[PDB]
């Protein structure tokens, strides 16, 4: 469930 | 035990058949692409371009920046000055929002579907708050394992999965896809396999509309069945999409309001004929001249409407006389059950209706349940099928009238009185403009409520929804906040406002989207009633983009239109042009410092 | 509401010659008290 | 597939770099010039041989404390001259020309930041703005009078960047945050006449402003093509390439693989998934890739700094033969793609100010 998790304005 | 390999397996046999068909489209579409090119680089070799000349030195502009691009190789790292750029005035931002005048409802959302970006900045220390979002949604995120479904053969598989052959693959079926229904839906699908496609856009018999000449001779019922099933009479339109299921339309009528003045009036009437005239009454060898199943449609539509005028069938239908449809309404009637038709008079005449006894019924209506005066509900239609309007009574345990729309029947001591304010609804002692609602055009004869409903000009002034008295409003930057409104001719102390028009929607959804919609600090929501709210985000009316004060020029006030709980506003003191437009949120102390802290004032002492 | 919608479209049900079905419409709202008897022959004369 | 670096630059502003723009609209023979813009400066350059990039010249926003986005070239008939438009933080599009020195076109109505920029593929005046805004703008620059907005009432209630124009001019893409792709036919004829209408005006002619559309249903979209964003689709003639942060990459056409993409009714929503060219390491969204002029390859880099780049001819995704193109110095993030107006030069764009410049082995 964590893949779903997305805060990428840049890299991670 | 599951279909998914064998799904994989069938997959890659027809995607076996599928590499020359793959390679068609992409070989075709090349083709394409190759008459496309060179078309625009006809063009493009049509239209000349002029040659880019490089800077030079400006006199005037010598005080300026320089810059030079290091070049990442041995290269000379070339030099040149900077300069600047135009200037353009900013706007505040606005979401890209919808023109609405109405109201609309939307189910609740049960998906997250969503997972909105924000800044960044808070998400180092509040950042389960999403997570806890979707825990509001109930770990229901968007793309979850879908991978398309089954179909075709595959979905013929999974049938026999069902059967043993084989146990473990159908429970498999109905258990990981996220559109897996149960294994019944197998069985079912199973039966459906008889078909394997839609009958059509109808229920599976006949039942084409009658101009098409393939209608089949539906009764009566059937045929109204689509009508009712597809209209709402409570906004008197079909799928009124402010109100989905409303009533079956049976009820109660007399049916000797027609003078009867029954006259051969027509060639071979049920007149023309003193047998045939005799016998019409009593029943209360036709010409061979038939009768379509399309003719005979309207036949028991008709019987209903009137029984007895065939006249006027024959005034309605032109193919054949009264007669021949008097007897084929003789002859239907042969076959066919009775009607009601029946008449009465209700013991309540005259007098015991004062309206002190519904405010008597108020005075009830207030010492149990409206005593706190904050207990407001959607409105229901309190209908009684054998009951009266009882303790019980949809509204009363609501606490409002029985209204017209409603089916406690005219006798109902909770149906409101009426609005006979003879100067005008508009004022203290027109209980009516006590009343929430607006003046209704039934029942202010006395303010114009129905006069000259097309026509602006009236005495009262609780007559706005109703047409729709909108001002002219401005839309600019506001002094306080961003972008604004403002009114464009002067108005006076408690006068109209156009209403707060918007979507509206559930209060967990609105919770939802309000934590959200606070995240990025946003507010489109009016509290509607105890039971619902009033989205403005997307659609949203003209008023939507006004501002706050504490002390504004005008008010919002609570309407219920009709049974819709509407808020329109209304002016707190004297407006002339060129002044804003703000309004009391009436929020948390903490929450207005949050969000509307801003007051446009400074210390006189 | 009756006429005056019939007044301007009443040609374009010619056109589309849906009048039995458009009268079964008219059938509701005498059924829903809407509109009684007097105003059904107006709508079937402005047909013809 | 056969190519190399052989030149790479660095600017001393530092900011991240954005938009690059290789001026197809030029001609032959004439001095080939590259187009870009970091946070506030617009930059214009060209390459020669030698592996020498020769300064040119380049402008930089010095009041608006904006960051710029999104840029694209521009050509005006009436003046032979070319232009470009760039786009940022606050999405008002600016349209300067070089031979007059300054963008003197003011376009203001926009609400956050224009994410999108592209010209009509005929008209050489028209570019609709799909924005942070959830909307979708169309100006006619050379008339100056905005066009029908797309969208609205079923507008994109998430965030939208990608979207690209078929390049007959009849259909229009869009999708991103939302992960909706929701896409709108020009050929209709109440937007073939807004046009006309729209290309001649005079604010003299009457006190009522021009009165343009505001379309709401488009034609098809889905959001079963990407669990995640979607932000590098255009589109590959009749079909159309697709792409999300889970490092994949892949087409589809509307209906079924039978179905033309005009026949279609707006109602349908049936769906056919086709194309494996995958990559990996670049998880993240907002990138750029690109499709050569000619539409014989596809090109991008990663944020680790490789390249992923094939063909576009009859090579196709039942094997997906890989081509993996990188350069150890250059690995910090290639926000940015862009090539020469043919398969020859590349220029690999980084975060860190910096640019690198590939080109062909032929
Ligand atoms: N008087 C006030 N001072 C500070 N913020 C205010 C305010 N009135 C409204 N707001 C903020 O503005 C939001 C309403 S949306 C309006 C935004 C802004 N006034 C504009 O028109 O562009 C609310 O969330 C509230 O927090």
């Amino acid at each position: 469930x964590x893949x779903x998790x997305x805060x990428x304005k840049x890299x991670x | 035990k599951r279909v998914k390999s064998e799904y994989m397996r069938l997959r890659q046999l027809k995607r076996f058949r599928r590499a020359d068909e793959v390679k068609s489209m992409f070989s075709s579409n090349r083709q394409k692409i190759l008459e496309r090119t060179e078309i625009l680089n006809q063009e493009w070799k049509q239209r000349r371009i002029q040659p880019v000349h490089i800077l030079t030195s400006v006199s005037s502009l010598r005080g300026t920046r320089e810059c030079s691009v290091t070049s990442d190789l041995d290269f000379p790292t070339q030099v040149i000055p900077l300069k600047t750029l135009n200037a353009v005035a900013s706007v505040p931002i606005m979401y890209s929002w919808s023109p609405l005048q109405q109201n609309f409802m939307v189910e609740d959302e049960t998906v997250l579907h969503n997972i909105p970006y924000m800044g960044d900045e808070v998400l180092d220390q509040d950042g389960t708050f999403i997570e806890e979002l979707i825990k509001n949604y109930d770990g229901k995120v968007h793309g979850d394992r879908e991978c398309g479904f089954i179909n075709d053969e595959i979905f013929v598989e999974l049938v026999n999965a069902l059967g043993q052959y084989s146990d473990k693959i159908f429970e498999a079926i109905s258990s990981m896809f996220p559109d897996k229904g149960t294994a019944e839906e197998l069985k079912e699908k199973y039966k459906e396999l008889t078909e394997q496609q839609l009958p059509g856009a109808l229920p599976p018999e006949c039942t084409p509309n009658i101009d098409g000449p393939n209608a089949k001779s539906v009764q009566r019922e059937q045929s109204l069945h689509s009508f009712h099933t597809l209209f709402c009479r409570r906004c008197f339109k079909y799928d009124c999409f402010l109100h989905f299921h409303a009533t079956p339309n049976t009820y109660k009528r007399k049916n000797t309001e027609t003078a009867l003045d029954n006259k051969p009036c027509g060639p071979q009437c049920y007149q023309h004929l003193e047998g045939a005239k005799e016998f019409a009454a009593a029943l209360t060898p036709p010409e061979n001249v038939e009768w379509s199943g399309a003719e005979a449609s309207m036949f028991r539509v008709l019987i209903g409407t009137y029984y007895d005028n065939f006249c006027a069938i024959a005034r309605l239908i032109g193919t054949k006389t009264c007669r021949q449809v008097y007897e084929f309404r003789v002859k239907e009637s042969s076959i066919i059950a009775p009607a009601p038709a029946e008449d009465v008079d209700t013991p309540p005449r005259k007098k015991k209706r004062k309206h002190r006894l519904w405010a008597a019924h108020c005075r009830k209506i207030q010492l149990k349940k409206d005593g706190s005066s904050n207990h407001v509900y959607n409105y229901q239609p309190c209908d009684h099928p054998r009951q009266p309007c009882d303790s019980s009574c949809p509204c009363v345990i609501a606490q409002n009238f029985c209204e017209k729309f409603c089916q406690c029947s005219s006798e109902c001591q909770n149906r409101f009185p009426g609005c006979r304010c003879k100067a005008q609804c508009n004022t203290k002692q027109c209980p009516c403009y006590l009343a929430v609602r607006e003046c209704d055009p039934d029942l202010c004869l006395t303010c114009g409520a129905a006069d000259h409903w097309d026509s602006k000009n009236v005495s009262c002034k609780n007559c706005s929804i109703q047409r729709g008295s909108k001002k002219h409003l401005l839309l600019a930057p506001s002094d306080v906040a961003g972008w604004g409104i403002f009114i464009k001719d002067p108005v006076q102390k408690n006068e109209f406002i156009s209403e707060y028009c918007g979507e509206i929607i559930s209060q967990d959804e609105a919770d939802r989207r309000g934590k959200v919609y606070d995240k990025y600090m946003c507010s489109f929501l009016f509290n509607l009633n105890n039971d619902f709210v009033v989205d403005a985000t997307r659609k949203g009316n003209k008023i939507r983009f006004a501002n706050h004060s504490v002390n504004p020029n005008c008010y919002a006030k609570v309407m219920m239109v009709n049974g819709d709980h509407r808020i329109g506003i209304f002016a707190k003191r004297a407006i002339q042009t060129g002044e804003e437009l703000f309004f009391d949120y009436r929020y948390s102390q903490a929450d207005a410092l949050k969000y509307v802290g801003i007051e446009r004032e400074m210390e006189i002492p | 509401a009756c006429m005056l919608f019939v007044e301007n479209y009443g040609q374009k049900i010619i056109k589309k010659n849906l009048c039995r079905n458009f009268m079964l419409h008219l059938v509701s709202m005498h059924d829903f008290n809407l509109i009684s008897i007097m105003s059904i022959d107006k709508a079937v004369t402005k047909l013809r | 597939y056969s190519f190399k670096c052989v030149n790479s630059l660095k600017e001393d502003h530092n900011q991240p770099l954005f938009g690059v723009q290789f001026n197809w609209h030029s001609k032959e023979g004439d001095p080939l010039v590259f187009a870009t813009v970091g946070s506030n400066r617009v930059t214009l350059y060209e390459c020669h041989s030698q592996g020498e990039i020769r300064l040119l010249q380049s402008y930089v926003d010095a009041d608006a404390d904006e960051n710029f986005y999104t840029c694209a070239w521009t050509y005006d008939s009436n003046t032979s001259h070319p232009l470009l438009a760039v786009a940022g933080s606050r999405g008002i599009i600016r349209i300067i020309n070089p031979i007059t020195m300054q963008c003197i076109k003011h376009y203001v109505g926009h609400g956050n930041a224009i994410n999108e920029l592209k010209f009509h593929p005929r008209d050489p005046n028209l570019l609709l703005s799909v924005s942070k805004d959830h909307a979708l703008r169309l100006w006619n620059i050379q008339t100056d009078t905005l066009v029908a907005i797309f969208g609205g009432v079923e507008g994109h209630r998430d965030e939208v960047l990608s979207a690209d124009y078929d390049l007959l001019g009849e259909k229009i893409m869009s999708c991103g945050m939302d992960h909706s792709l929701k896409l709108w036919r020009i050929n209709s004829k109440r937007m073939m006449n807004a046009i006309k209408e729209s290309y001649d005006y005079n604010p003299n002619k009457t006190n009522r402003p021009f009165i343009s559309q505001k379309i709401h249903f488009p034609d098809f979209s889905t959001r079963d093509i990407h669990r995640n964003y979607v932000d590098c689709v255009r589109w590959l003639g009749d079909l159309i390439l697709s792409k999300s942060c889970e490092n994949a990459i892949v087409c589809w056409k509307p209906g079924k693989m039978e179905d033309d993409i005009d026949k279609i009714k707006p109602s349908e929503s049936n769906v056919t998934i086709l194309g494996r060219f995958d990559y990996s390491q670049c998880d993240i969204w907002y990138m750029r890739f690109s499709m050569d002029f000619w539409q014989k390859m596809l090109a991008l880099g990663n944020q680790v700094g490789k390249l992923y780049v094939w063909d576009l001819e009859v090579e196709d995704p039942h094997k997906a033969k890989c081509t993996t193109l990188t350069h150890h110095k250059c690995g910090a993030a290639i926000r940015q793609t862009s090539f020469s107006r043919d398969s020859s030069i590349l220029i690999a764009v980084c975060d860190d100010a910096s640019i690198w410049r590939w080109d062909r082995l032929r």
